[PDB]
């Protein structure tokens, strides 16, 4: 990045480490978790660190486990200003076939609704934990291989571990 | 009934955070969803906003 | 003292809905089937919301009420149908 | 992690009502149950109280 390092040093990316040896950084290639991001009006990020925008207003499929069906996420999008080019998120629906084949809903507040029922935070069920983070933002945590982020004003995030 | 407890004056309405507030910044709870006091908000087909505690939807 | 026996909690059971199990907790808390729950709790029949924001009130249908079992002041309202 | 947001000084711990308080009146959440800071509390066979935010049970 335009700055020097002595040999033998081990700088570390978020993903893994790399070590200077004979002017050549050696590096591992071991996987590391990806993030699909929603924010702004309609600005999306892929797992593979793509950016784009698609100002569609419908119940689109954000993500899904696709060889088996451990989960599935469904954004719901809405126009969000007088302008036609202003489409922000309202809510997202999550579905866990692993537990009851339940249906979680993240609400434009910090609210959540399981199966139509509003629910206090924390929500320790067996796998999934839903608690506030700053007391202004919800965080789901299914098992260890999944996270979420507040879909109140529409800044949805995920954490998918490399098992997926 | 005419109950007994801790209220605050009629100009002020109760907020979630233990304070009570005038109805200007009093959020909306449409579908339960806690909309901030100014939230413009709509599918293709509906059209909705939070004004003052009430959620004004249309179609 | 041995002559000081107060309430901790009360359990309510509605065979009419899921054969569920509601639990009123020594806070203002409630727990349905082990799950802690925000107030209000509009299910079909039973409504559970605060009253003064310091006291819970269940309302099953129209023929039943409850009162806060936090520090143990439990009350009920049974209409003459019973 | 080392997160960013609204905290209050280390002498003060967060209370449910939007204020944060010292640990003296910081209630206990045993079984979830929100015990007031001084709650003496016991079956025949157990013996339990809330001191300072922690619930001291015995048998």
């Amino acid at each position: 990045s335009g700055k020097r390092y002595p040999p033998g040093t081990s700088l570390s990316r978020d993903c893994n480490t790399c070590i200077c040896r004979n002017s050549q950084w050696i590096c591992s290639n071991e996987e590391c978790p990806g993030e699909c991001l929603v924010t702004g009006q309609s600005h999306f990020k892929s797992f593979d660190n793509r950016y784009f925008t698609f100002s569609g207003i419908c119940q689109y499929l954000l993500a899904r486990d696709c060889q088996d069906h451990s989960f599935s996420i469904v954004i719901e999008t809405v126009q969000c200003a007088d302008d036609r080019d202003a489409v922000c998120t309202r809510s997202v629906t999550v579905r866990l076939p692993g537990l009851h084949n339940s249906l979680v809903k993240l609400k434009h507040g910090a609210g959540v609704a399981m199966d139509g029922q509003d629910v206090q935070l924390p929500l320790l069920k067996g796998d999934l934990r839903i608690q506030h983070t700053v007391t202004a933002s919800v965080r789901l945590s299914y098992g260890e291989d999944l996270q979420m982020d507040w879909d109140g004003r529409g800044r949805l995030l995920v954490k998918l571990s490399p098992v997926y | 009934a005419c109950l007994e407890g801790c209220f605050c004056p009629p100009g002020l309405y109760m907020d979630e955070r233990g304070d009570c507030v005038p109805k200007a910044q009093c959020p909306c709870y449409y579908d339960g969803e806690i909309f901030q006091p100014e939230d413009i908000f709509s599918d293709h087909h509906t059209m909705c906003y939070c004004e003052d505690g009430f959620m004004h939807c249309t179609m």
